[PDB]
């Protein structure tokens, strides 16, 4: 399957191969036992050019994991702000919750990423929302010990 | 003794069995060397045999 | 001195006999193996961590051990990897000449002192430290054709009934078991455990208490009260022995009277220590024994010893339990040794024929028949003294020496005959005169041949180990040949040769011999007429010479190089690689599909297929596998269409259709090692694993932009795969009265498996493993089935105090010299040298992200001396001829014969399409050595005639060249014929025979046809200039 | 070489009798000289690194490779490698009714590297379609991680 | 605190199965007391360097260490060059009867 | 020989030192060994010349 060679290229960061596979119509919705799509991989491992090329090609922006996770979740947890914005412009559910109740904000506030937390907030992300534990963006920031993130989310 | 039961010698006995089994050969190789040495010194097969 | 043993024939006989005896004794107490030890000493520290990922193993075991490998002597480099199968393996390689015993004990000791720093379960399991540079003599497969016992059943039997017996057998040094003995297995059930408010913590606690060896005292023990009459020992509780006893282990006694047994919450049975690997032999469950040869032991006497012991323990095998021999190096040694004796025998018969064809008398043809065998037996003694052994290298080393041995014998005998025929001198005084003509020449030759062969035994590392065998072997035979040619042979001539009247060249005699003599005696005129004309036009031939030299250089650099010729070992391997996350079941289908291909589309050539599911030389896990294919005899696979390379390529091309995985066949190395490089990418800062992977990919992509320099540049490891991370919330846990220890044990034991303690099975100590039943530990949705008892006594699900997420991690982490790394393999593009492809890789690596270093390991290290050694060699040779001739100039007329022998070898090698390997190179040196010997004699005679009877330059050269025609011709005729069998040899170690054959025959023809014409020219032009 | 071997042979018999705190600190058996062959000084020309920073870099990036080269019997670090130092406070401990005992216990339970096995691991049930390692708790890597310990 | 049958199944046999293949082994004798102690003696051909023999044995011994019971490892196992007889016996007595 | 091995090993590390990190050689008993020997060799040649 070309779909597999796509998952390898999307993860590896080979734009040239990825574009080529685009020419050849390799499945853009290909999956692996984890449910991760080429867009999942690219968002997680942070390559933008791929993300855009993938989105231009009909990829599900709100593709979910077997555990409910999405590309925004992946990009927010990891550090890529540029990826976050591109994803949001294409219709990524800002309030997408995990099987465990985690949203893109939680993963962001959990790891800090103040610059990414602001972007998610100005897009209608709940303050309110609770993860399985019942922690909220503020609960996660205070416990973590981030005073700067406490002001933003307050 | 019954089948399945063997034996072997150790230490002082082991060295004794060995000393005995090597003896014959030791005498043989010694006679050969002496014969040859004599043949070489005197350039002959008859007198070393005497 | 010849004149000493001419008057004392009996003395010479004594020496001949002593040499024979000493040799005979040596050829009986001398080790026998396929190859000597060539690889540098290497020690491997192995450790296991049941249920541990690649990351955990490295950060708790690998790193702790690596930090303690200091203070050890003669380390070249350290290497290690950490798999997701819970395994770690640290290999330390040492300088050549390092006592492997001392090296291992130093590694072992440092490891001991680091043992207290390792995880508990890693200590329980134990840490191994073994010499890894060793090679298997054979592997003994043990299958069950009855289908009445699993591979665990076979394994346990082999370990408790065979492993020990084989180990004690004479000759075997080490024995590896391809499996594991039994082990008590407790397959827990989470649904049941929760029903009785129990956890894997309870199950473990109960087993450690109701299955242990409790120490008690004695009755009437010291100090006693006076009057005590008996003194007996007290026996307490002792470890359990049966499956039934374990199931009876008490866990909980309900408040209603009933009890809960271990049997009630888990299935109890005997299984294997692990289930990672599953082995099959032609589709049948199998196990085996990897057997190694003890040092100094005889491989043949050992292979026969293990087959006797196996047959001696045969009547005790269970039903349908048969043993097979998938791998065995014994046949190679038998064939090798047999073909050496054969060659040596038919070499004496040929020398006998050519000796009688030219000389035409039995008494003379008898002399070489004695001189040659004496020298052979003698060199075996010389080898023994140095500590060498009978092996493939030293064996061929002699079949190349017979040419120099037969020569020295033919030269002494023929010269005596030629003298008596040219003057009415009786044998005794003819031998004196004859020897007086070649005494100095023979000694000088011994020096020259030493100068040619001895420097070759100075190459460093592995490559040096190989050359050292040939060199020392050939040099010994050479020096021992000249010695016999100055003692035994001269005595045998002045005693066994009959008088021959002057002018009697058998020119008039009956029949063939009479015709042959007139024919040859007239051809010696046609020959001296040609040389006479040649010496009238030397300029024309100086030009032809340069053409030969130029052609030599061209044909030399255009010849591909390989270290040792590839062979058909009757076996080959096929790798199997499934995608990431691929299950053991899937891998099995592909392996069945591979085995089904061999036992069908190759039934004529394939004997068996040993499918090992879960193993790989560069990575392990459920998604990997190997198939060891064993072929039928070489007498059942005729033609190149049925050899390994033909079958391999045809197999690889057939497995390409499989869209499920990457499957390809490939012949194994000649010696267990290849070509290409061993590049090591090193994280020299704190970059991490992901940053290192990027630097690798970046370099791999760059090397892809040089298909004219770099080919097949690939990573020698595994690729990152999705992992299932669990996040235990510390807060909610403490808020429910649940201990983190309870959590990480019920999880670690149920899903990972925990080794609890030991029990005795039929008088043998074995392990006890606790672990969840398969159906309760397969998917992420099963984690919720597991409950943990809190302080309040309530059972709390895992889905109450944890979360999860998919992640990426390495299944196999590598390290080099204490730092993170990734191994990179490659080779030089066709036509380019490794020294060029290496230089390029260094350049590409110099442009990598800051904090990324590199280094060379293995072959690529111990990587440079050839010209330096043959510059010293070239000099010593010169100085020798200089002293032999008392001239600074004359030596040149001898050293010019070198290219004449080389060109022919290059023609043959290139024509047949062979490589410039070690067999070829050694074949050259012997050709060069022999052709040089001819020149030395031709020059010695010519120079002598000028100094003695004051003959003219041309007059002397023509007379000298005439006298040397027959000797040179004879030794060359008997040589070529005796090598023919090697050149045409097919199958069975031919790859080696063909190398030593084509290289020699081609070079031997050109080195005599051209030398008899060119050396008279060299002598003249040199004598004219200087 | 053998003198060192024999010495360690008897040392291993004494090891189990030594206190755990001594064992886990590592016992060493050198066979070097008493005097120094040389001293490799390491300095920082800019102001980036302190005496502590330099010592730790040497110990973590230079010491091993040197103490591992043939000919070197012993390597003494004129400094010290870093370690996660937990400087506890008595007043704040008593205040929360805790002790150094409780602190050491929490560090072991929360700074741990556990083995959690795999999904679809061997022996698998018939029909398994996936196989991936399971990851549990991992060692802490930063001071900040150590501070969040409950 | 272990009988002879157990101390042989968990110690002696474990160590023996590995002591095969060493250079210059003539024979190997061993015994297992009820006091829980074992002893394995390996004799080598006359001329063998005893120092190398000790090392080689220790190398093979390390393989079996792990398989030994905890109580045994904690105990320590010693591999030394040995001899059978006594050179001499130094005795000590008290003459003024002040020492028992 | 060991001093040479140590220097060779140090050389493989320098290209990766953080900025400002420099190696200095405060104390070494090796140079004297080498220099002392070469001085005796110097007196040898001068001897044969004289």
């Amino acid at each position: 399957d070309l779909g597999k060679k796509l998952l390898e290229a999307a993860r590896a960061g080979q734009d040239d191969e990825v574009r080529i596979l685009m020419a050849n119509g390799a499945d853009v919705n290909a999956r692996d036992f984890t449910g991760w799509t080429p867009l999942h991989l690219a968002a997680h491992f942070g390559h933008l050019e791929i993300v855009e090329v993938l989105l231009k090609n009909g990829a599900d922006v709100n593709a979910k994991d077997s555990l409910g996770v999405t590309p925004l979740h992946l990009a927010a947890r990891r550090g890529h702000l540029e990826i976050v914005e591109v994803l949001l412009k294409n219709g990524a559910d800002v309030n997408a919750s995990d099987s465990h109740g985690f949203t893109p904000l939680h993963l962001a506030a959990k790891r800090g990423h103040l610059e990414i937390v602001e972007v998610l907030l100005k897009n209608g992300a709940d303050v309110n929302a609770q993860d399985k534990f019942g922690k909220t963006a503020f609960d996660i920031s205070i416990d973590n010990g981030n005073e700067d993130l406490a002001e933003i989310l307050q | 003794l019954p089948t399945g039961v063997g034996y072997d010698w150790t230490g002082m006995s082991y060295q004794e069995r060995l000393s005995g089994n090597q003896a014959p050969s030791l005498y043989a190789i010694s006679l050969i060397v002496v014969f040859l040495c004599l043949a070489a010194l005197y350039e002959s097969w008859s007198i070393p045999f005497s | 001195m010849p004149n000493f043993f001419i008057d004392r024939p009996i003395f010479a006989w004594v020496i001949a006999i002593i040499i024979m005896l000493a040799g005979g004794l040596a050829i009986l107490k001398l080790p026998v193996a396929q190859y000597p030890t060539i690889a540098p000493p290497a020690v491997t520290i192995s450790a296991s961590y049941p249920g541990a990922d690649a990351k955990t193993v490295q950060d708790t075991v690998t790193q702790v051990i690596e930090q303690n490998m200091n203070g050890i002597d003669n380390l070249m480099y350290m290497s290690s990897n950490s798999d997701s199968t819970g395994t770690v393996q640290i290999t330390l390689t040492f300088e050549s000449g390092t006592d492997a015993d001392i090296a291992q004990v130093q590694v072992q000791n440092k490891l001991q002192l680091a043992m207290p720093l390792l995880p508990q379960e890693v200590q329980q399991q134990g840490v191994s430290v073994e010499k890894s540079s060793s090679s298997f003599l054979m592997v003994v497969g043990v299958i069950n054709t009855d289908g009445t016992m699993t591979q665990e059943d076979i394994s346990d039997y082999v370990a408790a009934n065979m492993k020990d017996a084989i180990s004690r057998t004479s000759g075997v040094g080490d024995v590896q078991l391809f499996g594991s003995q039994y082990a008590m297995r407790i397959w827990m059930n989470p649904n049941e455990l929760n029903k009785f408010q129990l956890t894997p913590v309870d199950v473990i606690t109960a087993i450690k208490a109701q299955n242990a060896q409790v120490a008690a005292g004695q009755l009437g023990g010291t100090p006693p009260v006076k009057g005590q009459q008996l003194n007996a020992s007290i026996i307490a509780q002792t470890r359990l022995t049966s499956t039934e006893e374990f199931g009876k282990i008490l866990l909980k006694v309900n408040q209603d009277g009933s009890r809960v047994l271990l049997r009630d919450v888990a299935k109890i049975e005997l299984g294997g220590e692990n289930y990672d690997i599953i082995a099959e032999f032609n589709g049948q469950p199998a196990s085996g024994l990897g057997i190694k040869l003890a040092t100094g032991a005889n491989a043949l006497d050992t292979a026969a010893a293990i087959r006797a012991e196996l047959a001696k323990m045969e009547p005790f095998f269970p039903s349908g339990l048969k043993i097979v021999y998938p791998y065995d190096t014994t046949p190679f040694v038998k064939i090798s040794i047999h073909e050496v004796v054969k060659t040596l025998v038919e070499a004496i018969i040929l020398v006998f024929l050519v000796m009688y064809l030219f000389l035409q008398n039995f008494r003379a043809t008898l002399i070489p028949t004695i001189a040659v065998p004496v020298v052979l037996l003698g060199t075996f003694a010389v080898l023994a003294a140095f500590g060498f052994s009978i092996n493939t290298l030293t064996m061929f080393g002699m079949v190349l020496a017979i040419g120099l041995l037969v020569d020295d014998a033919i030269v002494v005998v023929e010269n005596v005959e030629r003298v008596m025929a040219e003057e009415g001198l009786p044998p005794k005084e003819a031998t004196r005169k004859s020897m007086g003509q070649i005494q100095g020449a023979l000694v000088g030759i011994a020096m020259v041949l030493s100068a040619v062969f001895v420097p070759m035994a100075f190459f460093g590392g592995s490559t040096g180990a190989i050359y050292r065998q040939f060199s020392i072997t050939i040099v010994s035979a050479m020096a021992l040949s000249v010695l016999v040619a100055l003692i035994l042979t001269p005595a045998l001539c002045a005693t066994m040769l009959k008088p021959i009247a002057k002018g009697d060249h058998g020119e008039g005699k009956k029949g063939f011999f009479g015709w042959f003599n007139r024919m040859f005696e007239k051809s010696t005129h046609h020959y001296t007429d040609s040389v006479g004309g040649i010496l009238r036009s030397t300029g024309r031939y100086l030009v032809l010479y340069l053409i030969i030299v130029v052609g030599m250089a061209y044909l030399f650099v255009r010849l591909p190089s390989s270290f040792l010729p590839d062979e058909d070992q009757g076996v080959f391997m096929t790798m199997v690689q499934l995608p990431a996350g691929a299950t053991q079941e899937r891998t099995q289908k592909v392996l069945n599909e591979v085995t089904h291909y061999y036992l069908t589309k190759e039934k004529n050539n394939v004997e068996s297929v040993f499918a090992v599911n879960g193993f790989g030389f560069a990575g392990r896990g459920q998604n990997t596998g190997i198939a060891f294919v064993s072929l039928k005899d070489w007498a059942d696979r005729p033609g190149e269409e049925n050899k390994v390379e033909a079958i391999t390529m045809r197999a690889t091309r057939a497995f390409s259709q499989i869209k499920d995985a990457m499957v390809f066949a490939f012949n194994l190395p000649a010696i267990v090692t290849a070509t290409g490089f061993d590049f090591e990418l090193i994280d020299q800062a704190g970059l991490g694993h992901e940053k290192l992977t990027q630097a690798r990919n970046q370099l791999l992509a760059e090397a892809a932009k040089h298909p004219d320099m770099l080919t097949s540049v690939r990573p020698n490891g595994l690729e990152d795969t999705p992992q299932f991370k669990i996040d235990i919330d510390q807060e909610k846990a403490q808020a429910l009265g649940v201990s983190i220890n309870d959590i990480n044990t019920t999880l670690g034991a149920a899903w990972g498996g925990s080794y609890v303690n030991d029990f005795i099975d039929r008088g043998r100590v074995k392990k006890v493993y606790v672990m969840s039943e398969a159906k309760y530990r397969m998917l992420p949705d099963d984690i919720g089935d597991w409950y943990v008892r809190a302080a309040d006594g309530q059972m709390v699900p895992f889905s109450a105090f944890s979360s999860s997420r998919w992640e990426y991690g390495s299944p196999r982490l590598e390290r080099y010299n204490g730092l993170p790394s990734m191994e990179i393999l490659g080779q030089a593009a066709p036509g380019k040298s490794t020294g060029e492809a290496m230089e390029l890789m260094e350049q590409l690596a110099s442009k990598l992200p800051t904090g990324v270093g590199y280094d060379w390991t293995g072959m690529s290290y111990q990587e440079n001396q050839a010209p330096s050694l043959y510059a010293i060699s070239l000099i010593v040779v010169f100085l020798c001829l200089a002293a032999l001739y008392e001239s600074w100039s004359i030596p040149f007329s001898v050293m010019l014969v070198v290219p004449l022998g080389v060109i022919g070898a290059l023609l043959a090698a290139t024509f047949r399409g062979l490589t410039n390997d070690v067999y070829f190179q050694v074949g050259l040196l012997t050709t060069i050595g022999l052709s040089a010997k001819n020149a030395i004699l031709i020059v010695e005679f010519a120079k002598d005639l000028m100094d003695k009877e004051g003959k003219g330059l041309i007059e002397a050269t023509l007379d000298a060249v005439r006298m040397r025609l027959r000797p040179i011709l004879m030794t060359s005729l008997a040589f070529i014929l005796g090598v023919m069998p090697l050149v045409i040899s097919t199958g069975a170690g031919s790859g080696a025979q063909n190398a030593v054959g084509t290289g020699v025959m081609g070079g031997m023809v050109t080195a005599t046809v051209l030398a008899i014409f060119f050396v008279p020219v060299f002598f003249v032009v040199v004598r004219r200039r200087f």
